[PDB]
């Protein structure tokens, strides 16, 4: 059944499960024709399809190329998402594919169960959670490798860098999605909160800064703040 | 005409006939059906007057045998039976008849309301469905479960009704995921109508006896086959014109029939929307639609 904050443990057992995130799949500008009607532009998207109990991101571009020709598109990337996501799954040994998979909106539900015919025996799961995934692009490395590609393509990240070396996985989830929602809140904000201090830096193969323990701490509880001020400010409380 | 005799009526009991019925006085003297029209499929059906949970009845064609209802005692109901010895049986109907112990299958001569709803049923269908092969006739209760809704637990009594399953590798092929999804065209037109039904009459023939069923019986299995049936055309760009004009008529019929008060069991919101207002068959249902907004405008 659905995932909400009951059956939140349920993510760091020893089931393999996947999150998939579609939010940013179909992405386009809105601009101004010559004759003053309105018009999109198509830019690079991704699927965001993450292991919350290993960090494993598998991060597949979606190619504008992807669009040419074709109506519907907000209906297509749905089915396109299924069908990236089910390609995945089978390209992935048997003892790796996932028992679960948790869509983040309730639309990919249909699309992707009838792209996973072929795996009667992995569930396909809606959350009631509000996931804050939507961020990734506002995480530069992943913005970075999704803008710059020429042709569809398959990137793999940890999304938690190095984190388990230290601390749980529920630690490490509850640290992506803090931070994520930071970002998602107050872009600005957050990424002044990441970067102010330059003796710290990301490593080539990370994502996110070199912090100590200690300064993971503060860097928490700065994004905390952030997220409380600005909701006083959206609903004037 | 044919007639099916009654043995007697031991017990208080509402009695129907396809769309008629009549209420029987424990131990009143009634004594059968007659003028029953010959050329289409019938069903006699009960309802005891201190159960009015299970609905059940039998589908038969008098053109198969001689068939009459006698109470069982042990069993508790009314039992359909065949009588092989036509000379017994013909004098039971006559001595029946000349005490004038029968009520009259009460046609008007104007109503083709049983024809339309039984257009396409066929006997030899209802016997597959409801397979026991020792009888020619079939009976149905309100609490029989169908071949599918067994699948998500005793075979001899199930409604073994084609499955439809829109979420199924048969109603998918592979490559053509949204395709097929979006567009039942071939699962309709390939896959049921070709493959499995043959022909578009069996089709609206077991959509016919789900409703039937549903609407008898209250039988909940059968209310899902025949929504499922009509979905499945409304939701296909592609169907041949000769079918969506018989299906408005075929529907037409139906909610014509259906008693105002079980709109709300019978009648799923989602499909009926859906079919009438969104689907590619939107606009091809005109006397359905007709009928659907000025009787149950509440349910859209």
């Amino acid at each position: 059944g659905a995932m909400n904050s009951s059956n939140y443990a349920e993510l760091f057992n020893n089931d393999i499960k996947l999150f998939v995130d579609d939010t940013n799949v179909y992405r386009v500008t809105v601009h101004k024709t010559f004759e003053g009607n309105v018009a999109t532009k198509a830019i690079n998207g991704c699927i965001f399809t993450l292991n919350p109990k290993t960090g494993h991101l598998f991060l597949k571009i979606i190619h504008t190329s992807v669009w040419a020709g074709q109506k519907r598109l907000s209906q297509l990337a749905k089915w396109k998402t299924a069908e990236e996501v089910s390609a995945l799954v089978r390209s992935l040994p048997k003892e790796e594919q996932p028992k679960q998979i948790i869509v983040t909106r309730k639309a990919m539900l249909d699309p992707l169960e009838v792209h996973m015919l072929d795996f009667p025996n992995i569930a396909i799961r809606p959350t009631e959670l509000r996931l804050p995934f939507s961020a990734a692009m506002s995480i530069d490395k992943l913005s970075d490798v999704v803008m710059k590609a020429t042709e569809p393509q398959m990137v793999l990240f940890n999304i938690y860098d190095d984190w388990l070396d230290r601390i749980s996985s529920y630690t490490a989830f509850s640290r992506l999605t803090l931070l994520l929602r930071a970002l998602k809140t107050n872009e600005e904000s957050a990424k002044m909160i990441l970067l102010s201090d330059p003796t710290i830096t990301i490593k080539s193969y990370h994502l996110w800064p070199s912090f100590t323990d200690e300064q993971w701490i503060t860097i928490e509880s700065q994004m905390r703040d952030l997220i409380l001020t600005e909701y006083g400010r959206k609903y004037n409380v | 005409m044919n007639t099916v005799p009654f043995t007697s009526a031991p017990i208080e009991v509402t009695i129907g006939i396809d769309q008629y019925s009549f209420n029987v006085k424990e131990n009143q003297p009634f004594h059968g059906i007659k003028d029953i029209p010959i050329g289409h499929v019938h069903v006699i059906h009960f309802q005891h007057a201190d159960n009015s949970s299970m609905r059940y009845g039998y589908w038969f064609d008098c053109r198969m045998g001689n068939f009459y209802i006698q109470y069982d005692p042990k069993d508790g109901l009314y039992k359909m039976m065949e009588e092989r010895d036509g000379a017994k049986f013909e004098n039971i109907v006559h001595n029946f008849k000349e005490r004038q112990m029968m009520v009259s299958y009460p046609k008007i001569d104007e109503d083709d309301t049983w024809y339309n709803l039984t257009e396409f049923v066929q006997m030899d269908k209802i016997r597959k469905i409801v397979r026991k092969d020792e009888n020619q006739f079939s009976y149905v209760d309100s609490s029989m479960t169908t071949v599918q809704e067994n699948e998500l637990s005793d075979p001899a009594h199930s409604l073994n009704y084609t499955v439809i399953n829109f979420k199924s590798r048969e109603a998918i092929r592979p490559g053509h995921e949204m395709e097929d999804f979006l567009d039942k065209s071939y699962y309709l037109n390939t896959v049921m109508l070709q493959g499995i039904f043959k022909n578009s009459s069996n089709y609206f023939g077991e959509l016919q006896f789900a409703f039937l069923n549903a609407m008898f019986f209250g039988n909940y299995g059968s209310s899902l086959q025949w929504h499922a049936m009509i979905e499945l055309i409304c939701s296909s760009a592609t169907v041949p014109k000769h079918m969506l004009d018989k299906l408005d008529e075929i529907l037409y019929y139906q909610i014509k029939t259906l008693p105002e008060q079980y709109s709300d069991i019978l009648l799923n919101e989602r499909v009926w929307n859906i079919c009438l207002y969104s689907s590619f068959q939107k606009n091809s249902l005109h006397n359905t639609e007709k009928i659907m907004e000025n009787k149950y405008p509440e349910l859209l």
